[PDB]
């Protein structure tokens, strides 16, 4: 159904299950067969209109998390096609808005980025309770989105093609709205301050991560409220170098920008009703190929 | 560069049969305008900008070249529009600036934002005779608040670096 604004639409790693989140309050997930569809769960338990969401693997257990505007982290847990509840939260210094698990080759972690001046890293260890990370001081304004980092790609540490197994540590960035871009890396068994750098003096929508499968260059494309974006490169070893480039620059509202599954084309939504599909040529260099109408 | 009407028709048609799609073809709009431009068809041209705009907006280059194509066919207003438009998408390229600041010279516009704009002008490029000889007859058209800028950047540049002949010839005359 779904007659108001739909947000975010994830599918299933296999293409049988379809979440949509809306903010029509009502979660329905139906089917993938025949070309058809068939309504088989209808999830609902949110306070708000709700935004972003994100799938698991299920070799580490079929987990879903949800977040909307009510101070709420929402996760349920899937068992004989059913899914009921696990962990609830409630209570921030505003609402939830990003929500994403680490990859596979790290664990099942989940990042939680809002604009509430802190940081707080949901751990899920064992087969019950969970941890809690908690960084303080670290945003002024507040955070606004949270890209993970898998350690597979050999951009960032020249050492992986040489049968040699790297570090299986957490790393990822964050651009919040207090006009400074920082790294996290968990380093010395907690969080403290890694790299941070000055580019923006206002608002900062979204990031995302290049996961490369072959591609030995790290790379990350950032995306701002004033249309500015930012094109984070790397290809060295230990430490990385992050250069504040410019590509395609916007003046509308530039909103999501996300990479592909096997970081081969990138998506970018705002305010233009167009979404350019970029991809890396064999020369090097970028070029766009298709589009499409919002 | 031996151009002709079937030269520019059958290059046309080779760069049509390099394209096997319709985005691919719009994409490859801004040579098309430059194409149509040189075989004289101005409304090809900025379809073909418009089409290249839909696939690719907001980027300095594409301005640049509309900029450069509206300057050369004579629509100075549509010129300074675009020049402005990508001045305020991303100032990274003075050569919008210098345009602007050359079309208003000609154009002869006696207004405070055209002598801010000329100032501008002059603070970024303080050589080339030809702005040059554009800016002072500017400010002399003005009257003092203009002279005394004028005389502010002949100061600046000849404590930069020794004036030339016909700027000291200028600011004696």
């Amino acid at each position: 159904s779904h007659e108001d604004m739909i947000h975010d639409a994830q599918m299933d790693y296999y293409g049988i299950r379809l979440a949509t989140c809306s903010s029509d309050r009502s979660v329905k997930i139906f089917d993938v067969k025949n070309g058809g569809q068939i309504l088989i769960a209808d999830l609902r338990g949110h306070d708000g209109p709700v935004w972003q969401v994100a799938w698991a693997h299920p070799m580490y257990g079929n987990i879903l998390a949800s977040c909307s505007y009510d101070r709420k982290v929402i996760i349920w847990k899937e068992e004989n096609g059913t899914w009921e509840k696990t962990y609830e939260y409630t209570g921030h210094d505003s609402s939830v808005n990003s929500v994403c698990w680490a990859p596979h080759d790290f664990g099942l972690v989940l990042a939680c980025g809002s604009s509430d001046g802190a940081i707080s890293i949901l751990t899920f260890t064992g087969d019950g309770p969970w941890e809690v990370k908690k960084i303080s001081n670290a945003h002024t304004i507040g955070c606004n989105a949270v890209s993970w980092a898998p350690s597979v790609i050999p951009g960032s540490l020249v050492d992986q093609p040489s049968s040699q197994k790297p570090n299986y540590i957490k790393r990822f960035v964050s651009g919040g709205c207090d006009n400074l871009v920082k790294i996290w890396r968990e380093e010395d068994g907690q969080w403290k301050e890694d790299q941070k750098l000055e580019a923006h003096s206002d608002w900062v929508r979204d990031v995302a991560w290049a996961p490369s499968i072959g591609l030995p260059t790290s790379t990350i494309a950032s995306c701002s409220q004033d249309g500015r974006v930012y094109i984070w490169t790397s290809d060295d070893a230990a430490t990385n170098c992050w250069t504040p480039k410019l590509l395609h620059k916007f003046n509308d509202v530039v909103w999501h920008v996300s990479w592909s599954i096997t970081a081969n084309i990138l998506a970018v939504s705002g305010g233009d009703n167009k979404v350019t599909l970029w991809k890396e040529s064999v020369d090097g260099q970028w070029a766009c190929i298709s589009d499409v109408n919002k | 560069m031996r151009r002709s009407k079937a030269e520019i028709q059958r290059y046309v048609e080779n760069a049509q049969n390099s394209a096997s799609s319709p985005r691919e073809k719009s994409m490859k709009g801004f040579l098309f305008a430059r194409l149509y431009y040189e075989a004289k068809e101005y409304e090809l041209a900025k379809r073909s900008v418009s089409s290249y705009i839909s696939v690719q907006e907001r980027d300095p280059k594409a301005h640049r070249f509309l900029g450069q194509l509206f300057e050369i066919e004579g629509n100075v207003e549509k010129a300074v529009g675009c020049y402005k438009r990508s001045l305020e998408l991303n100032p990274t390229q003075k050569d919008l600036t210098l345009r602007i600041a050359e079309l208003i010279c000609t154009l002869n516009i006696k207004d405070g934002r055209a002598e801010y704009w000329v100032e501008r002008a002059s603070k970024l490029f303080p050589g080339s005779p030809e702005i040059y000889r554009l800016k002072e007859q500017l400010l002399s058209s003005q009257g003092e608040a203009g002279w005394n800028q004028l005389f502010d950047l002949i100061q600046a540049e000849l404590f930069a670096r020794p004036n030339d002949v016909y700027v000291n010839l200028k600011l004696v005359d």
